């Protein structure tokens, strides 16, 4: 039972860690996204307000 | 044509020109300057004044000061006399070696080769090195990304390609630094005339220096890649070869264009990009081609901002490289050199149409092979060497023998192997790694191919080292 | 100077002068710069004209004349077309002569109606087997190509182009189809590639390219679907077929977003202005299926967009799925791993071509689209079943390059796949079952081929002797 | 449209034609002020970046020369010009004095002393705008510049004539990294060796003044102020006075560099000149960029920090290193700021919190913290242990995950936790107690061949001290052969295996 239940455990991690990677890099391509607009906001935002004077 | 500068913000001039206006894209000399200040105009803002960006400090002018047209773009020397020269975006020697004397001059603003002045054909180049030329082989006259930049070998890497492009087919090469430290750009001079590709004494150079410095005006830092591009221009046209062109950095070349745009006044487009990013960078890269006569090879360093891939500097960049290379921290550890990415590295022709059925299956079976033995020091870091089978332990064996040959000793780098540069031909690259894959040489040690040029060499290094 | 046909530039500079004169110059006019350029009358303002320069604007200059042409942007289009290369104005830039049109169009001119329409009922061949029986495209449907760098759309359009060519040497003047192939913003080493490339397969014949390369202006890459659609239209109207592929359809965006910025225009979203939707759909609703009582010409159109990390549902993505009638999304996690083309079938439909496709092709697909249906949920008994067969179909789909198939050869190949001949084929060895497969039927067994091909559909006794066929030829293999 | 000087008072001036009886060439009339900015009518023959002087006494920097008016700032408040004032012309660019006669006091942006010590001495002039040297003049960075810290001499060394770039968030020690550096020259400036003193320059952009004065006093309680100068440019400073007082320091710098001397300008902060400069350009409206500032930001941060070189010998040989200090937020080394310095530098000491408390202070983050330079820029005994060190702690990174688990893995992973613990705990450092060079290679030295391994690491921070002083007094042959020698000679390698053995034989 020990021998088996440790070879779970180790199979059990690799999976946990193979779908913590998958959902990391989502995660990212979706930071990159919001990264990137959130600063094309604040510039437009900028950028209408230097042009409204 | 005389005219006045009637406004000075920062590094924007507005003249007015009573007589007649200059074109945009014409340069203007200010007189009365204790060193060359060259005005490129970009606008034609009515009543006889244009609007130029500074490519010098534009501290001390005057409004009023007299501006001479000088009737055409920025012209600088182009020759045979500029090799082992550095000279900045104007044309002006910056090395202190006397002037680029030459009967030549090319205006940097000039336009990419008509429709018909284009070769329909796919090439190769053959740069002698066995990782470029089997997993990622540099189209002729196309653009090569080139990834890394720290410490991993990128200058001994460019060396060393300039040298077997001046030794194999001949044609010289440009070196235009974008936006370069001074720093590392006197210790790059010093390191070409080290490794011999600049001579200063019996004008044997094969390097066309060209440096934007870091702190030249956003003008300067812009336009110095087409500086770059007129000298190698040259040599495609006139001289009709082959030419290479490494531009370090095009990350840098991107953002000196936003700073531009931006201090003219333009609004911001994605990411506070310029709104013609995509424009500015094609009406570069779209003159880095293979005309009928001879051709350009480009080598972009490129820098990716925030590790974002989808920014819109290397968004825009990737839309126009035919290959990649990726210079890895990771495998200089392993004491491989070129430590070049054999799996990351990347190619557009690639394509058994192009490069031939035997190339591409040797270039498929090493890269299988590569991902195969990845995959199981997984399996060798946690059930350890023993769980494999005899059909692993072989392609474990045959992937270490592999990544050995594909290392080299460079030319240019003798002073740091103790051994002596291989310019290894195409045809003995396919046919070492052709023998490997089928398994001839199981029967030798992996460090029989350690920093060998053919397999041959790897056969007498088996000998020298058994015996 | 007449300063009513005349007008001299106020100023120059981001590509857009503004003109002082024309009184008499109509909106969207085409207007000629001294120097040799052309530009299109934007703003008609109080004092001045906003025009946009098609071309490079170093060539203009404060004080140039301006001097008007009298009709709106319009492209001379023709059969004079086929076999030349063009810029976005119509001027060929492959040299081979003058382009010597007698008509032209407007650029500009409004899509059909709702009453001239047609639902569609022809079937638009591509000859790539996943596209053909999975996705199939009508003629007069807008089938967007979605992906990523290097994920083999431009193959995708570049196979179909090349595959009219079965129906462009025959006689039905029926099946003729007429490629367009509009280039925006993309290496113009990759245009004259491509160009060899068609001359080489005798697909130039039958084919206009409009270039508008990253070295060209803004407001070029603009106009060039345009000018294409117009070249596209004018088949369309006059009872033929065509096919335009714009390629990017995100390059034209980013010109228009350029263009915009320039004129100091408020940015939207990622900058775009709040016109980009509008800039796609005005050239996309040209691609109609007129009815009989105007002719019974249709017009297809491919556009194609670069997704940026697979994401999908990004701005210009999602308007251009708003717009079109289906999808073909390639996938670059397969196009990497060997699948080619990698096309993801599971998020890939065609709304409107599946009336469209051919019965011999309808019978087999379906079951096919069942199959893969079926093995994409599991991805013991019946589960090894369909594993294997899912498997065996999607190596089945896999297909070279610039080698596009008849449908009968399509049809023979789908249905030794789905009839379960190959379920004991080990899986790697399907393709070169397949390519050797093709060539008995392609060699010996033309008559079958040619009856499915007439007939238009798997008889019975057509079903029959393919079943013999392939039976036969398994047992040798 | 419409143009400022459009006014009705200067159109009824030209009307009645009296525009002749006033000297619009070196004078010139307010006609709007507000928020720091002027816009003057006249000064026709004004230079760009020239000073003006205003009827009330102050100053200002003729920046935005437009066909109308001329834009400038004023360096002080607005409260004393009035619209209608008269500006007359200097002539020259703002320039500041330079000198040994600077050394110990405390200035401000322009050179005017603020500690009420006297007046400055000031023989020379120099203008805070020239141009950095060349690809020629420079020579390959060789020298060190003992910073005196452990981690930053060991494994992120330091040259002479190099752009390091002291980054990290609020409060993890970065201004206590340049006060060590500049503390630790004392060492050198007290002795002979005329080509190893190094001269200090702080230049203190948009601190407050109580933080400013507690530096000085902790500089003079060292006995550091002799050769150091610090110039204030405090938050109470107008706009204009932190964005020139980088360049007045730079300036100050660069006559050391020029005459042959060596030395040091720690720009801390420039985060809060780049704001200074954001300011005076929204307020001149200017275009903005990201993040509301001016395109030509990077420009204004490499034109300064392209000064830092290493002159060669037909030049002088002197060198100025340059240690701009960046504050990050979060952690964003991909703002825009810390973008711009990090591509113009050449490394970085990238200092953290986590590590803060932690207990790793300094904070120094190594495996993020890189020098271009590298091992040019050390001596060879520090080479040949820092390389071990380097490579050792490499190996530590790697597997620090498993830390808390440990055990229940393989001998080799046991060997690397240990002894990279070992290594950290070597590698922390009081505060305002730099260490010699000889010092750092001894302390090293022992950690890095497992003669720490016994001992717990609780203790090692104790080891390392004791030890240091019996090496220190006993052992001062030994120190000063490795010192004046450079290296670690067999025989002195003999010695020190020797000392650490019978140290570490009876420590308890
Ligand atoms: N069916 C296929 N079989 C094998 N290889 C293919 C196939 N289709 C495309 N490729 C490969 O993919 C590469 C790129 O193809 P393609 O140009 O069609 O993609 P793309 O999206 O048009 O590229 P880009 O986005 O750069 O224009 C080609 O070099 C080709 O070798
Ligand atoms: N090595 C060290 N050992 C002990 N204390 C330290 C060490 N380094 C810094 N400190 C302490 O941490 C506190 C903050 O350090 P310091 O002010 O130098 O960081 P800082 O980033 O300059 O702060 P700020 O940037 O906000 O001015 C100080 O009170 C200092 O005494
Ligand atoms: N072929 C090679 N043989 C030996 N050493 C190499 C080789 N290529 C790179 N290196 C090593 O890589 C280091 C970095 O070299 P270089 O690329 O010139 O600097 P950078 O990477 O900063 O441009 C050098 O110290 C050199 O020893
Ligand atoms: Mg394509
Ligand atoms: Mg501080």
């Amino acid at each position: 039972s020990t021998t088996s239940e440790q070879s779970a455990r180790m199979t059990a991690m690799d999976n946990a860690s193979k779908n913590a990677s998958e959902m990391i890099d989502k995660l990212t391509l979706t930071f990159n996204r919001t990264r990137q607009a959130v600063i094309t906001k604040e510039l437009i935002e900028i950028i209408s307000g230097a042009a409204a004077l | 044509t005389t005219g006045r500068i009637v406004a000075v913000i920062g590094a924007v001039v507005d003249v007015q020109f009573d007589e007649g206006l200059p074109p945009i894209l014409n340069a203007l000399e200010v007189q009365g300057r204790e060193t060359r200040l060259v005005l490129e105009v970009a606008q034609h803002l009515g009543e006889s004044t244009v609007r130029t960006i500074a490519m010098d400090g534009t501290e001390g002018l005057v409004r009023g000061q007299k501006v001479l047209d000088s009737g055409a773009p920025i012209r600088i020397p182009v020759g045979p006399e500029t090799l082992g020269r550095i000279m900045n975006v104007i044309g002006e020697p910056i090395d202190e070696r006397g002037p680029i004397k030459t009967k030549q001059f090319a205006a940097i603003h000039a336009e990419a080769p008509e429709f018909v002045e284009m070769s329909v054909e796919q090439e190769i180049l053959v740069t002698g090195i066995k990782v470029v030329d089997l997993l990622a082989p540099y189209a002729k006259g196309g653009k090569i990304g080139l990834f890394g930049g720290a410490g991993v070998g990128k200058t001994v890497l460019i060396m060393e390609l300039i040298n077997n492009v001046a030794k194999a087919h001949g044609g010289y090469s440009v070196f235009a630094g974008v936006g370069e430290r001074t720093r590392e750009g006197n210790d790059l001079y010093h390191e070409m005339i080290e490794s011999g590709v600049i001579n200063l004494k019996d004008a044997t150079s094969k390097v066309a220096l060209v440096y934007g410095q870091m702190n030249e005006p956003p003008g300067a830092r812009a336009r110095v890649a087409l500086t770059g591009l007129t000298v190698a221009e040259y040599f495609r046209d006139q001289e009709g070869q082959d030419v290479l062109l490494f531009i370090d950095n095009i990350f840098r070349f991107t953002q000196a264009g936003s700073e531009v745009s931006a201090l003219l006044g333009r609004i911001p487009s994605a990411v506070g990009y310029q709104p013609t990013l995509a424009t500015d960078m094609g009406t570069m890269q779209e003159r880095i081609t293979t005309t009928k006569k001879g051709s350009i090879t480009s080598v972009q360093a490129i820098y990716v901002p925030a590790d974002d891939l989808t920014d819109p500097a290397p968004a825009t960049t990737f839309a126009h490289l035919d290959a990649t290379t990726v210079l890895s921290r990771a495998i200089a550890e392993l004491g491989i050199y070129p430590a070049v990415d054999p799996l990351d590295s990347t190619s557009r022709i690639m394509d058994p149409n192009i490069v031939g059925s035997e190339h591409y299956d040797v270039a498929r079976g090493v890269q299988k092979i590569l991902q195969d033995y990845k995959s199981l020091q997984d399996i060798i870091a946690i059930l350890g060497m023993d769980e494999l089978s005899e059909e692993d332990k072989l392609t474990v064996s045959r992937a270490r023998k592999i990544q050995r040959f594909l290392s080299q000793p460079f030319q240019v780098a003798e002073v740091f192997t103790g051994h002596l540069g291989k310019l290894v031909p195409l045809k003995e690259t396919i046919k070492g790694f052709q023998q490997i894959l089928a398994g001839e040489y199981d029967h030798l040690p992996e460090q029989a191919f350690y920093m060998v040029g053919p397999i041959e060499e790897a056969v007498a290094k088996a000998d020298k080292l058994a015996e | 100077v007449d300063l009513e046909e005349t007008g001299r530039v106020l100023s120059i500079g981001d590509g857009i002068a503004r003109v002082h004169g024309l009184r008499n110059v109509q909106a969207e006019e085409m207007v000629e710069f001294s120097s040799g350029l052309k530009g299109m009358s934007l703003n008609l303002e109080p004092d001045n004209v906003g025009v946009v320069v098609f071309g490079n604007d170093k060539l203009i200059k404060e004080g140039d004349i301006v001097k008007r042409t009298g009709a709106i942007v319009d492209v001379p289009v023709g059969e004079e077309l086929l076999g030349r290369v063009v810029d976005a104005l119509g001027n060929a830039i492959d040299g081979k002569g003058p382009i010597g049109s007698k008509a032209r169009r407007r650029v500009g001119l409004k899509a059909p109606g709702i009453i001239p329409r047609i639902s569609v009922r022809e079937p638009m061949q591509t000859g790539i087997k996943a596209v053909d029986s999975l996705v199939p495209i009508g003629r007069g449907q807008r089938e967007l190509i979605i992906g990523d760098r290097q994920t083999g759309k431009t193959s995708i359009a570049i196979d179909t182009i090349i595959n009219q060519k079965r129906f462009n040497d025959g006689t039905d003047e029926k099946k003729k189809l007429y490629c367009i192939y509009v280039a925006i913003g993309q290496k113009r080493s990759t245009v004259a590639q491509l160009v060899k490339r068609l001359t080489d397969a005798d697909a130039m014949k039958y084919t206009i390219v409009v270039s508008a390369t990253a070295s060209d202006a803004a407001p070029l890459q603009y106009l060039a679907p345009y000018s294409g659609c117009s070249m596209g239209e004018y088949f369309r109207d006059n009872g033929k077929h065509a096919l335009i592929i714009y390629d990017d359809l995100s390059k034209q965006a980013v010109a228009y977003r350029q263009m915009s910025l320039l004129l100091r225009r408020p940015p939207g979203r990622e900058a775009y202005p709040g016109d980009v939707f509008y800039l796609h759909s005005r050239l996309l609703e040209r691609a109609a299926k007129m009815n009989d009582a105007f002719g019974g010409g249709s017009l297809t159109a491919l556009p194609v967009i670069e997704t940026q990390a697979g994401d999908v549902s990004a701005y210009i993505p999602t308007n251009v799925i708003s717009i079109t009638d289906g999808q073909i999304f390639l996938e670059t996690e397969l196009f990497y791993k060997g699948i080619r083309p990698a096309i993801n079938v599971g998020l890939s439909v065609s709304r409107v071509g599946s009336a469209a496709q051919t019965r011999a092709m309808k019978q087999v697909a379906g079951t096919m689209k069942l199959e893969l249906a079926q093995y994409r949920e599991v991805a013991d008994a019946a589960t090894q079943q369909l594993l294997s067969r899912g498997v065996r179909l999607t190596e089945l789909l896999k297909q070279g390059q610039y080698s596009p198939m008849a449908i009968e050869e399509q049809v023979a190949v789908i249905y030794a796949g789905v009839r379960g001949y190959l379920d004991k084929l080990e899986p790697s060895k399907i393709t070169k079952f397949e390519n050797a497969f093709l060539s008995h039927v392609i060699s010996q067994h033309q008559a079958l081929l040619g009856k499915i091909r007439t007939d238009g559909k798997i008889s019975e006794e057509s079903d029959a002797k393919l079943k013999e066929i392939v039976t036969n030829f398994l047992a040798g293999f």
